[PDB]
């Protein structure tokens, strides 16, 4: 049986960049 | 999608295309994409293309995976916890998804 | 994420870092994050983060954890069903997904 | 192949405290 | 959740308790939950819970399982494709999850 | 390497009942 | 759901069933549904049933799949990156998620 | 231990047709 487990954590990052057209 | 520093996928041990949830402090949106290597040492938390709706520049979120295991490992299983400062610079890495610095 | 009471974990088969299900009876939220062990008897259901645009204090709310398992094996599989109180204690313990005490 | 099979429910619990700065 | 007439589960291999995806044509909603097994012939799709909020009675819902499976045998993997009637009567078994009837 | 695939359809189904108090 | 052209999926190693998550650059929305081949070389992106609720006739979408793998595989695996042209014809097939042609 | 990767994308697909009573 196979369960579901958190294997990593990156908390309170700020977003440096959000837009639409960009793609990576 | 995100573009990650890849100083911060390495530090919580993060592939080029593992799946990624996405939750921003700021709205409370919740996405899942997979994560796409940014510059090293950049400190780039970069949104791109659809996510862009859901999240926006200067918002705080945080990045989560998971895995699938047996049973028995997943008792013994200690996760790659990584806290980050007003730079996305790592300042400490551990095993409690609850644990802040200072 | 959701700190959880240790005896409810212990109850449900949840580890610590189990991924969790989040549904509110209130207002029909629906949302994935993982289990926090919270501090044993105390009865704490703790909303974290980013969750608590959705949930609220007072809400009534399911938690549910999923298992990936060969065909053969899910024919069988039993899950841990936890009914609890008005103070999240737990009061029953069965099999059956739809079962309510008294 | 493999299902994915419901494995823990805890239901009607009430939720003790829900805050956007708490960590957990 | 979701109470599905065992005739129903039967006819599309949905074991009690394996995860189902929701979808309503009425209003497009979305949902993940669980089967439960429903009172044999009555035609039972009932609600219930949390996803009462986002799926009411007389709409149209499809319901939804996938499966894990190794690369070799999803090539030739064969879905249970479950057609009803207007009173959620099994009319059409087969694989084809665009097929309609008549 | 393991693919997710589509395994069960029950389609146009017709909601008997739907209410926030029934359990099951 | 989403029909696709039979060229697009063999160009994404998408098979007939597999899970598709669909994206929509101009709204926003993200869902999960599955592939059901579409007529070969026709261009075909079609949205059916409740998805039509989210996605729109000429929207522009990204369509994405997952595959679960052990440790060792992912950390040399590569995914099948498709960019297409105005309409849906396959232009250029790599590995990298972000890389945009000419 | 299982690691959840992207293995597919098509990207920026212009949806040819979109409608409620179309099954595929
Ligand atoms: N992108
Ligand atoms: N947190
Ligand atoms: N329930
Ligand atoms: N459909």
């Amino acid at each position: 049986m196979l369960r579901t487990m958190l294997k990593s954590k990156i908390h309170r990052a700020t977003v440096t960049c959000a837009d639409l057209h960009y793609v990576g | 999608x995100v573009t990650i520093d890849a100083d911060l996928m390495d530090a919580a041990d993060l592939l080029e295309g593992e799946q990624v949830t996405i939750v921003d402090i700021d709205n409370g949106a919740r996405l899942v994409t997979y994560a796409i290597t940014g510059e090293r040492g950049s400190g780039v938390i970069g949104i791109n293309g659809a996510a862009a709706h859901l999240v926006h520049p200067g918002d705080l979120v945080i990045l989560i995976a998971y895995a699938t295991m047996d049973d028995a490992r997943a008792r013994t299983y200690q996760p790659r916890i990584v806290f980050v400062d007003a730079y996305n610079k790592p300042i400490d890495i551990g095993h409690d998804p609850a644990f802040v610095p200072e």
